[PDB]
């Protein structure tokens, strides 16, 4: 409750088969009001994560 | 001509089951179980629910002509196991009673002997 | 009761057996009010299908079926509780 | 057309589904493979409940679930809690069980939200947000080592109530569900805790948003636009739930509703106070419950 | 001070085998990187890593990830790797990842890629290997019961809830309203 | 013969229907076709596009509503009984399996180093070489909890789920129980390096995964009243977390 | 004379 | 519907946290997304100094 601000590095394992459940899910579980960090390795389809999380958290975000 | 007997003769069974379908779902899938404390008593009430809707889904298939009735037809034999199977359970039920009735009346010959 | 009711229904069973077993299309080319008779009949069962719909209320048919049979197994499972250990 | 019910009974002190119903010191089994839990001690084979209550036989399970107790507590249930006390950076607040839920200073929704952060002059101010007997929405998050459990309010749904009145009862003859908020015709709003307590109120916007200003979690205020036709509305809704009560009645929601238009029959608000009455409309519901389902 | 890394040992563990024989190896410049080793293994040696004492590490997919530990000189032993299923021409972005690790930012001059090979392969492969693509994120969601467990458990939202709002349907998202726009087309011309 | 009278209504009613083709009706038939073909192929469209809608993982989702029906974890309302209310606090193995054990009670005659190797049945997952039949005392525990996993799965595959209740049975490995049951004799690290090829941190990787475990049985009983399981459960975390199981690293 | 036998019969057909 | 302003043209009213060398120019994207405050992703690779993105906003959530 006193957290405005979130780094999420290593995003691009939510890929994983294994356990990238927990990445994809967990932001999912975000109150909207929080900032957020995205850092991971480059895909050529960043967009389509910015295009995802927009609506679903609905505030802007840059790549 | 030739569909004038059929169509009449069918609908009027239709008309004959119509009321049958209402005094059958009456009270609820819930209702018609929560008012019964067997499950004995639940049990075929599940499956006389889903016997007639088997016959009539596959009936109203029909109505469209569709060349295929297979997969309410693999539906069919599955309703037919359940069915198959408690009746045999129930089968079994008889003999726990028929023969422990029969060490009843033996073991009180016993002293009579 | 399930002898009487059901004698109704393999009754209509046949009946449901003797509808499509005669050529329909022929009249259905020599009118559409034959098709419309039939397709009224057919609002009956628009009607009479809609009836079990209700007790719930063929891809919505698919789901149901499992849960009618949900509650079919769980009878047993119990009733093998309720016998084998007795 | 009456004042008060006087009914005289002399010479007297009082007027006067199969499962094991078991006693305290009496035997259940010897048979070691069992476990043993609730409503059970034992000497290393003596089975022994300890409770009036039930046996309950879970697949090797046994325990004793009781008739009569306390409410239990568990987690993640949604009930309403009357402030007690005011600790160091803690508060208590009975739940109605066996003792008062705790509650962290940093566990409530701040009005700003997140952008106002921690700060340690929030503890100078613990009273200017809370204070004793206040009644409000809470959520179980998890326990202690006892089974003495704790709240918050990680939501804007669950917050400090206003707009309306509480009412009480057993918690035994509320049922669960999965939703709990409910929005009744007559523009209002139960609360149902699962404790046991009942907060009525108007159906804000915040309610109209389910189915379709952030400073103010701590007001006393209302709406001041509030009608006599929404409060003696509330009084119809509030004595049918003692009618159930005294009836030992499960609440459905459609009850309620079905329990409301069956108190049509009385403009007289008043009237709704009679213990054959409420038993009558009590009947009435038994008797609707042996028709739809 | 590799003994102060056996100091925090009982001394009976002091002497345990593994260790005492790749001790020389270690002593000889020469470090190995893999799970297997002991946690304190694995500490001590990138330590020593990143301080250069071991010039030689004989490294799996862990330091490949496992970063703040740069390297000068990066060795490809095997090509092909197994992927679960396949001892497979490793593709693009894996070797991209499995690039960049060599190459200090003040320090190294340059960054020194060295692959050992032992087939003339198809020349698009080496490309598709080398001259490598950037590969393709895109969500491996599945179900677990202990999630299905505490939403239940937790009142406020719903299992379904979580499916309207997970990326393994945005697939089933991007191409449809232009088949819609297809359809707001064909909706016209009907 | 009869047959052909569906064609002798054509012979007659196609040449009796006015402007059979007069008024360019041939010509205004494929005016009415390509307005009939704009009346399929939209609709054939819109039926991909509708099929293009929904979840797809319901169907998953709803045979997995089966399941813990059917196990009684919650009622067809699906509010969780406190069956399913127990492996919340599991997550660190399969939660479907570690409810049902402790309702089949087998530990009760389970000593703290004999339930540890069944606890080794979860915490790994990568096979090896065969280890022996084992010491019955764990392999018939082993043989019972192997016994209530199928049933569980067969209605898995009564589930339409589709799970070889066969590759279902060797998810689970039974093989460093051994060395698990001699490290609770107090058994030397040295010692238990020999019994195996798996490499030793990956043993500690089971085995601080192993308390994990433990720990979060002990919330169990809590949960429940098993006051026996209580005294036994700690017991088993006594005899496990010591010497080089107390590793910590250097960074911190 | 099992109850799935009357799917299993041809109709009376003309 | 939502107000948007240009941020190549967001000028830091203040480093939350200063640099000692010279920064990069989509690191210089990067921190204004922070210091304008809305999400981003960046996506590069590690070597590339992501590690720098996430070293300002702690201060900016410290501060």
């Amino acid at each position: 409750r006193e957290v405005a601000w979130v780094i999420f590095d290593e995003v691009h394992y939510m890929r994983d088969k294994e356990r990238g459940v927990v990445w994809e899910e967990t932001i999912i579980l975000l109150p909207d009001k929080v900032r957020y960090v995205f850092l991971s390795a480059t895909i050529p389809n960043a967009m389509e994560f910015a295009e995802w999380i927009c609506k679903i958290h609905s505030q802007p975000c840059h790549i | 001509e030739k569909i004038k007997p059929y169509v009449r003769s069918f609908s009027k069974a239709l008309d004959e089951l119509k009321p049958e379908i209402e005094k059958l779902t009456s009270k609820s899938l819930d209702e018609q179980l929560l008012l019964l404390s067997d499950e004995r008593a639940k049990l075929e009430l599940i499956n006389r629910y889903a016997y007639v809707l088997s016959s009539l889904m596959f009936a109203n298939m029909k109505v469209l002509g569709v060349k295929d009735m297979s997969p309410i037809l693999g539906e069919l034999k599955r309703v037919k196991s359940y069915m198959d199977k408690a009746k045999q359970y129930d089968n079994r039920i008889t003999k726990s009673n028929e023969k422990s009735q029969a060490e009843q009346e033996k073991a009180k010959n016993i002293i009579s002997n | 009761n399930p002898d009487v009711l059901l004698s109704r229904v393999i009754n209509v069973v046949r009946a449901a057996s003797s509808l499509a077993s005669q050529d329909v299309d022929f009249y259905k080319n020599l009118d559409r009010g034959f098709s419309k008779d039939l397709k009224s009949k057919a609002d009956k069962l628009a009607d009479m299908a809609n009836e079990i719909i209700l007790s719930i209320d063929w891809n919505n048919f698919g789901n149901i079926m499992d849960n009618l049979l949900e509650m079919s197994d769980h009878s047993l499972d119990k009733l093998n509780c309720a016998i084998n250990s007795k | 057309s009456e004042v008060i019910t006087i009914t005289k009974r002399n010479g007297a002190f009082q007027n006067s589904s199969d499962s094991q119903i078991v006693t305290p010191g009496e035997l259940v089994t010897d048979d070691p493979i069992w476990m043993r839990g609730h409503g059970t001690y034992f000497l290393d084979n003596m089975t022994y409940s300890s409770v009036a209550g039930t046996v309950s036989r879970v697949n090797r399970l046994l325990s004793v679930i009781p008739l009569k107790g306390r409410y239990a507590p568990e987690t993640g249930d949604h009930v309403v809690g009357r402030i007690a006390e005011v600790g160091n950076k803690r508060w208590k607040v009975d739940i109605g069980g066996k003792q008062h839920a705790v509650l962290m200073l940093g566990s409530v929704n701040l009005p700003g939200g997140i952008l106002r952060r921690k700060s340690e002059s929030d503890e100078l101010q613990m009273r200017s947000f809370l204070k004793e007997g206040d009644l409000l929405n809470a959520e179980v998050q998890s326990l202690f080592q006892d089974g003495s459990a704790s709240l918050h309010t990680r939501s804007l749904k669950y917050g400090k109530l206003r707009n309306g009145m509480f009412c009480q009862v057993p918690s035994s003859l509320i049922v669960r569900a999965k939703n709990h908020t409910h929005n009744l015709p007559g523009n209002i709003t139960v609360v149902l805790g699962v404790n046991g307590y009942i907060w009525l109120r108007k159906t804000s916007q915040m309610d109209l948003a389910r189915d379709t200003s952030s400073w103010q979690i701590y007001s006393d205020e209302n709406d001041p636009s509030i009608s006599n036709n929404i409060r003696q509305a509330i009084c119809r809704y509030a004595n049918v739930i003692k009618a159930l009560a005294f009836c030992e009645i499960g609440i459905t929601q459609q009850r309620i509703v079905s329990a409301y238009e069956a108190s049509m029959v009385y403009s007289n608000v008043g009237e709704l106070i009679e213990k054959n009455v409420m038993e009558s409309i009590g009947s009435d519901i038994l008797t609707a419950e042996k028709m739809r389902g | 001070i590799f003994n102060n890394a056996i100091a925090l040992l009982p001394e009976t563990d002091r002497e345990l085998p593994q260790i005492k024989h790749i001790l020389p190896l270690l002593r000889r410049g020469i470090g190995i990187h893999h799970s297997g080793l002991l946690p304190i293994l694995k500490e001590v040696i990138e330590i020593l890593f990143q301080e250069g004492f071991l010039k030689v590490l004989f490294a799996t997919e862990t330091f490949s990830i496992g970063l703040n530990m740069p390297a000068k000189t990066v060795v490809f032993t095997s090509v092909r790797k197994w992927d679960g299923q396949q001892f497979r021409w490793v593709s693009g972005g894996e070797y991209i990842q499995m690039s960049g690790r060599a190459g200090r930012r003040g320090l190294d001059d340059r960054g020194i890629v060295i692959m050992m090979i032992d087939e003339k392969m198809e020349p698009q492969v080496a490309k598709g290997m080398v001259k490598g693509q950037a590969d393709r994120l895109d969500s491996a969601f599945h179900l677990g019961y202990n999630m299905i467990l505490n939403l239940m458990r937790v009142e406020g939202i719903s299992p379904e809830f979580m499916l309207e709002h997970s990326f393994f349907q945005f697939q089933n998202v991007i191409s449809v309203p232009v088949m819609e726009k297809k359809l707001a087309e064909l909706k016209k011309d009907f | 013969l009869k047959l052909m009278k569906k064609i002798d209504v054509l012979n007659t009613k196609l040449s009796s229907n006015p402007l059979t083709n007069s008024m360019r009706l041939e010509e205004l038939y494929g005016k009415y076709s390509r307005k009939h073909d704009l009346h399929e192929d939209m609709k054939q469209l819109k039926r991909k596009i509708s099929e293009s809608q929904a979840v797809i993982q319901l169907d998953d989702l709803r045979r997995r509503k089966r399941v813990l029906r059917r196990l009684g974890f919650c009622t067809p309302n699906d509010i969780i009984e406190l069956k399913g209310r127990v492996a919340c606090e599991i997550s660190s193995g399969d939660e479907l399996l570690l409810t049902e054990l402790i309702f089949n009670g087998n530990f009760n005659e389970l000593k703290p180093e004999q339930a540890a190797a069944l606890l080794s049945c979860f915490a790994f997952q990568e096979r090896c070489k065969e280890a022996p039949r084992l010491k019955p005392e764990l392999a018939e525990p082993l043989k019972a909890m192997r016994e209530i996993a199928a049933k569980i799965a067969k209605i898995m595959k009564d589930s339409k789920i589709e799970v070889v209740e066969k590759d279902y049975v060797e998810s689970f490995r039974h093989e460093l129980m051994e060395v698990v049951y001699e490290w609770c004799r107090g058994a030397t690290f040295t010692q238990i390096c020999k019994m195996t090829d798996v490499y030793e941190g990956s043993l500690i990787r089971m085995f601080k995964r192993l308390e994990e475990l433990v720990k979060e049985l002990v919330d169990v009983a809590n949960t429940i009243g098993n006051s026996s399981l209580k005294e036994k459960m700690e017991a088993v975390l006594k005899l496990i977390h010591r010497d080089i199981v107390s590793a910590g690293s250097l960074y911190l | 004379t099992d109850l799935f036998d009357v799917f299993e019969e041809t109709p009376v057909e003309l | 519907n939502y107000d948007y302003t240009p941020i190549a043209e967001h000028k830091r009213v203040n480093e939350a946290r200063t640099y000692p060398f010279t920064l990069d120019p989509f690191q210089d994207t990067a921190i204004s997304c922070i210091d304008r405050g809305e999400s981003v992703l960046v996506s590069a690779h590690t070597s590339a100094g992501k590690t720098v993105v996430a070293e300002y906003a702690i201060a900016q959530s410290l501060k």
